């Protein structure tokens, strides 16, 4: 299924994961993509922030779900 | 076509005054000296070569972005103003909305980011590696840093932008609105004036590994993107 992950760039990256990956592995996609180290990306979902160690599932992320991704890095 | 927020970014760069906007001497780069957390503009007009933002136009851009991009869960964001520093990825969307603008007309102006983390396990990134740059002169870094003389003064980390540029003679030149570099000790004394120091951005990054403890380092720049830094020796 798809998922769209919008970025202060404006750009938006689509994703191509299922229910059960964790959100380490939407991190390691995001990378892959993209080259964010995963420690760089904040995911937030509906204005919750998501953690490492649950997957999408846990959050009712389904297909075409849009999910925000913000830096840590501030200069 | 485009957002009123974004068209006002572009109006405002259209109307600026950019003397240092190609290669000049390294005397007339214009660097402007920091103002509250601001860095990300200073670095910005650096980059471009002139006044090209002032503070409330880009602050005004910034906070319309933010609303475009989360709208009413803005609140789940840390705060970005010039009091507390702006994210790498809102740096890149500037830059990028001036490409194809008269100022920037034949330039090289597809902006990106390359954002570098330590391996896993470690505190702090031990080399940083550019990319090669063919003819690209400019870029800006945003370096997290911290140091022994931090963690004595209890310190936290700076996260700071700075802006590199070519000069006539094809040298580089770190231009930093603060006046003391990024690893020096938080209570070392200054002038005030920005820095203007003639290095290759590869040996001033070095420096920096080698002085103090990098923990993140962003690279922003024509034609750089996700896979342009690295970790290893080239």
């Amino acid at each position: 299924m798809q998922i769209f992950v919008k970025t202060l760039t404006g750009k938006t990256i689509t994703l191509e994961v299922e229910p059960s990956d964790t959100i380490e592995n939407v991190k390691a996609k995001i990378q892959d993509k993209e080259g964010i180290p995963p420690d760089q990306q904040r995911l937030i979902f509906a204005g919750k922030q998501l953690e490492d160690g649950r997957t999408l599932s846990d959050y009712n992320i389904q297909k075409e779900s849009t999910l925000h991704l913000v830096l840590r890095l501030r200069g | 076509a485009r957002s009123p927020w974004d068209q006002a970014l572009r109006d405002r760069f259209d109307a600026a005054l950019l003397p240092a906007l190609g290669p000049v001497p390294h005397d007339q780069f214009h660097v402007e000296p920091q103002v509250a957390s601001a860095c990300a503009i200073h670095s910005i007009n650096a980059f471009v070569g002139g006044p090209a933002f002032d503070i409330p136009t880009f602050t005004t851009w910034s906070t319309a972005s933010t609303a475009a991009f989360i709208g009413d869960d803005a609140d789940a964001l840390a705060p970005e103003s010039a009091a507390s520093g702006f994210s790498p990825h809102r740096v890149e969307r500037a830059l990028n909305l001036l490409d194809g603008t008269p100022a920037t007309q034949g330039k090289d102006w597809n902006i990106g980011v390359s954002i570098l983390s330590p391996r896993s396990g470690a505190a702090m990134i031990t080399q940083v590696t550019l990319p090669a740059l063919g003819d690209t002169d400019r870029l800006i870094f945003d370096v997290k840093v911290g140091s022994d003389a931090r963690t004595a003064a209890g310190a936290d980390d700076i996260d700071h932008f700075v802006a590199f540029r070519k000069d006539d003679q094809g040298a580089w030149w770190l231009l930093d609105s603060r006046s003391s570099e990024v690893h020096a000790p938080p209570g070392q004394e200054s002038s005030g004036s920005p820095l203007r120091r003639q290095i290759e951005p590869q040996a001033w990054l070095n420096e920096i590994t080698t002085t103090a403890h990098l923990k993140t380092v962003a690279l922003i720049g024509p034609g750089i993107t996700g896979q342009s830094l690295t970790d290893v020796p080239r």
